[PDB]
């Protein structure tokens, strides 16, 4: 009679405590899943922003590079000020990209890498190893160690 | 004898 | 009284003179909440409009220029002080807004002919913080743990309690800033010690000598400089930058307004950069417009130059700390640890000064900007929440799972999963006509079956005949508390169940948590590549088996000599050079139509 | 002692049952809050990148307006190409901004709204209604209702008379 009360209470205590630990351990996994979901959403948003931001840097780099360095003289002040402003803006853009993970890719002479380098054309070049980036036609970019846009480069072939 | 995975 | 049954959410509202912060306890680690604008620190500015409003925060800093006589800022210097006090008498002259005496002779403030106590302004700031906490949490945050300066006497602590009560918050306890910093750094569960807190970077510099005897914190002494803060350092750097620009070119940016703001932001960025690197570059293209043409600022700044600019400000923190040591009756040998709080304590020169001043290496493990808020959140969670229950909740040491037909290691439970959990996943037969199903349970992190470990093996015997993919088997893990994993395989539809009580669920608790995970990250891309290769082989052989079965069903008037893509599929299979066979899997042609 | 011990243990049983009820409430609240926070981190989440590119955009705008616009002729061909490249960069960055909700705030004649406009002076301007923007000293930027930089405007004041 009264002895059954102890057994019933002990069994109920054990079952309820196990159920409570089950309830308090599911919320932790749910919180971890929530944090992972938030991280992935943020990463995808930032990747989408970077894919559109690359073009601004490309356009500014081409515009500045197309001006030869010979004609920037003190007798053409309007071009000198503009060139200085543009190169400073380019390095500012690259600084901000590097701060938030967007890294450049200029493997001048580095070995070919399908992950980050794309072979626009193949042509043997003297003095360079086979399968080595002799020239870079288009610069590539990386995000957090994952290639966002492969660099279009030329691969030295065998002659 | 090797279990499969449901897609 | 008995258990108060708080059963609610506790938030730690770090109510500061200029900036404020609110934090909550997200399980085992505290978290700082961002306000509506996405910024973690809410300005403690309360501004009133012509007819009536209560703009608080950035919507009140922005409007302050048009409303200078109704923008109450830095009012925490008037809390709990009478009207006839020396500090209030020095403060009243400088502040644009009107300060009037109350009925009880207390220093209040006035707005559009209405009396506002310094507690009510804090109440409005607390209301903004509670609104932010309700926006994040979802429900109402009723209980809070507010922080006050360590020198706040009983009357000012009572005023802070009244301010918290006015805003509709259940103020459990009013905590000290050094106590909250110690809790955030983790010194609550510590032996007897004497610790010193170094608070530099805000609107004031405070140094307090704490003692952790018996597990309670008793503030032995407090000291510091009132007129020294993180704004003076930024102003010094800005003055250096503008002076150097004027020296180099000849245009003074003090007359400018937008250029001054650009220079200030660049100086702040460089100062925040001159703590992890020796040198920095300050580029501000098109800074000023002149008759001869635009001028672009370009300055290189070295760490030594910055350390020499502000060496007087750093050296002004040497005498108050020494006097705090003297009053507390302790020396360099009696201090057990130094606690760094404040935004400017990340500069290696400041930490070098602290080490030279206490003889101890300061602890830089907690973000000094948000140490008071996190400490208040931790103390609030301990005081009324149930967090130590989660603390004792053990987690799985390393991930578990079962084997796969293609050699893959399916992850049913990941690595860092709380122990008292149950998870299930359905699985099908290996091939058509199979009646024996074996389960291989192993523990590891690599994406391979036998490359990590092997806990055990059992076989679920007896399956009714059925085509491949139709039978369903529920392999569910029933790991209970105290790391007792009950691996069980369930055959859905019929009987013949299996169940094992595999032991050694993290029994070898060692550095294996950190060293089997260190080499698992380096060997990840190759592991993913080989897993993708074997999965490609698996689906390729499945497709080829389906194609062969369909071909062996229809044979009459079947000129399938052109349908011999199975040969090239097999040839590609015996080739460990291609990326994947997914693009070559287009071998499901069914022109025969059964 | 047996009866009082049993009573206390049953009270602990009821307490842990109500704790389990609180745990269910907590996990449901966590589910709802996670669903809200994923949306918040999807709409926003590029806030740092935009807040850092605002100054590049302003510099490009200043560079476009810098050239006196009278020396861009065929006599100086390289200044022409550079100016057109800079203008192309400006329009490209403005197209990239608005693709992600980054709308400029240029309230030349709107009412003074402190939630998006940082007042700079309260100068009295004749012929303009009080409480508007006399001029925009710097264009602001915002994304999805979350202002990133207030437009530094100058409000007008009522006449002293």
């Amino acid at each position: 009679t009264l002895l059954e009360e102890k057994v019933k209470l002990e069994e109920q205590l054990k079952e309820t405590v196990e159920k409570y630990k089950r309830a308090l351990a599911d919320t932790e996994n749910l919180r971890q899943r929530s944090q992972k979901l938030v991280e992935e959403a943020k990463l995808y948003g930032i990747q989408a922003f970077c894919k559109d931001l690359l073009e601004v840097a490309d356009v500014l780099e081409k515009a500045t590079q197309c001006v030869p360095k010979e004609e920037i003289k003190d007798d053409n002040p309007h071009l000198k000020n503009l060139y200085e402003g543009l190169v400073m803006t380019e390095v500012q853009i690259q600084k901000v990209f590097t701060k938030h993970g967007l890294l450049k890719l200029n493997p001048v002479g580095a070995k070919f890498d399908p992950a980050e380098h794309e072979a626009l054309f193949h042509t043997p070049v003297e003095g360079k190893e086979p399968g080595t980036v002799a020239l870079v036609s288009k610069v590539g970019y990386k995000l957090h160690g994952r290639t966002l846009r492969p660099a279009l480069v030329g691969v030295v072939k065998e002659a | 004898v090797l279990l499969l995975d449901v897609t | 009284m008995a258990s108060e049954a708080i059963k609610g959410a506790v938030v730690g509202i770090d109510l500061g003179t200029t900036n404020s912060c609110v934090a909550v306890m997200e399980g085992k680690q505290a978290k700082v909440l961002e306000n509506a604008e996405g910024a973690r620190t809410t300005p403690s500015v309360v501004a009133f409009t012509a007819d009536g409003e209560r703009l608080v925060g950035m919507p009140a800093k922005r409007q302050a220029v048009t409303n200078p006589n109704n923008t109450f800022y830095a009012t925490k210097r008037l809390i709990g002080w009478r009207y006839d006090d020396p500090e209030v008498q020095k403060d009243i002259k400088n502040v644009p807004f009107k300060i009037v005496r109350a009925s009880n002779g207390d220093a209040w403030v006035e707005a559009h002919g209405k009396l506002y106590s310094p507690s009510q302004i804090g109440a409005f700031v607390l209301m903004k913080m509670k609104e932010t906490a309700e926006n994040y949490l979802g429900h109402t945050a009723k209980n809070a743990v507010i922080t006050v300066p360590a020198y706040f006497n009983d009357s000012q602590r009572q005023a802070t309690k009244d301010a918290g009560q006015i805003s509709g918050l259940n103020v459990l306890r009013v905590i000290n800033e050094p106590t909250a910093a110690a809790l955030a750094y983790g010194l609550d569960k510590s032996e007897d010690k004497v610790i010193a807190v170094y608070d530099l970077g805000g609107g004031t510099f405070d140094i307090s000598i704490l003692e952790i005897q018996k597990g309670v914190f008793e503030v032995k002494s407090t000291n510091g400089d009132t007129f020294l803060g993180g704004e003076d350092f930024d102003q010094a750097l800005l003055r250096h930058i503008v002076k150097e620009f004027k020296r180099e070119t000849g245009v003074d940016l003090t007359k400018d307004n937008m250029a001054l703001q650009r220079v200030r932001e660049a100086a702040e960025k460089a100062k925040c950069e001159l703590s992890s690197s020796v040198q920095t570059d300050i580029n501000l293209p098109y800074l000023t417009m002149d008759s001869s043409g635009p001028k672009h600022l370009n300055m290189k700044l070295t760490r030594a130059q910055f350390e020499g600019i502000v060496t007087d400000l750093i050296r002004r923190t040497i005498a108050p700390c020494q006097k705090a040591m003297q009053d507390a009756e302790v020396s360099k040998s009696d201090i057990g640890e130094v606690i760094l709080v404040g935004g400017m304590t990340r500069m290696p020169k400041v930490q070098q000064t602290v080490q030279d001043l206490f003889g101890r290496a300061p602890s830089k493990a907690v973000n000094p900007d948000e140490a008071v808020a996190i400490g208040a959140a931790i103390q609030g969670g301990v005081l009324a929440g149930d967090v130590t229950d989660v603390l004792l909740l053990d987690v799985t040491p390393l991930s578990l799972g079962i084997e796969t037909l293609g050699g893959v290691f399916t992850k049913l439970i990941n690595r860092n999963t709380t122990i008292p959990t149950k998870k299930s996943q359905v699985f099908s037969t290996a091939a058509d006509g199979q009646t024996q199903v074996e389960i291989k349970v192993c523990q590891g992190e690599r994406e391979m079956a036998g490359d990590n470990k092997l806990l055990g093996q059992f076989t679920l015997i007896g399956i009714p005949p059925a085509p491949r993919g139709v039978p369903q088997i529920e392999v569910t893990f029933d790991i209970d508390a105290n790391g007792i994993v009950h691996v069980s395989a369930k055959d859905k539809g019929t009987g013949r169940e299996q169940q094992i009580v595999i032991q050694s669920s993290g029994g070898l608790s060692k550095d294996d948590i950190e060293n089997m995970v260190k080499n698992a990250e380096k060997y990840a891309e190759e592991d993913r590549r080989k897993k993708e290769r074997v999965e490609a082989v698996n689906m390729a052989e499945g497709i080829i088996h389906d194609t062969e079965t369909k071909m062996e069903e229809f044979k009459d008037q079947l000129p399938a000599d052109e349908c011999n893509k199975l040969k090239e599929e097999i040839s590609k299979m015996r080739e460990l050079l291609a990326r994947k066979d997914s693009e070559t899997g287009e071998n499901i042609r069914q022109a025969a139509s059964s």
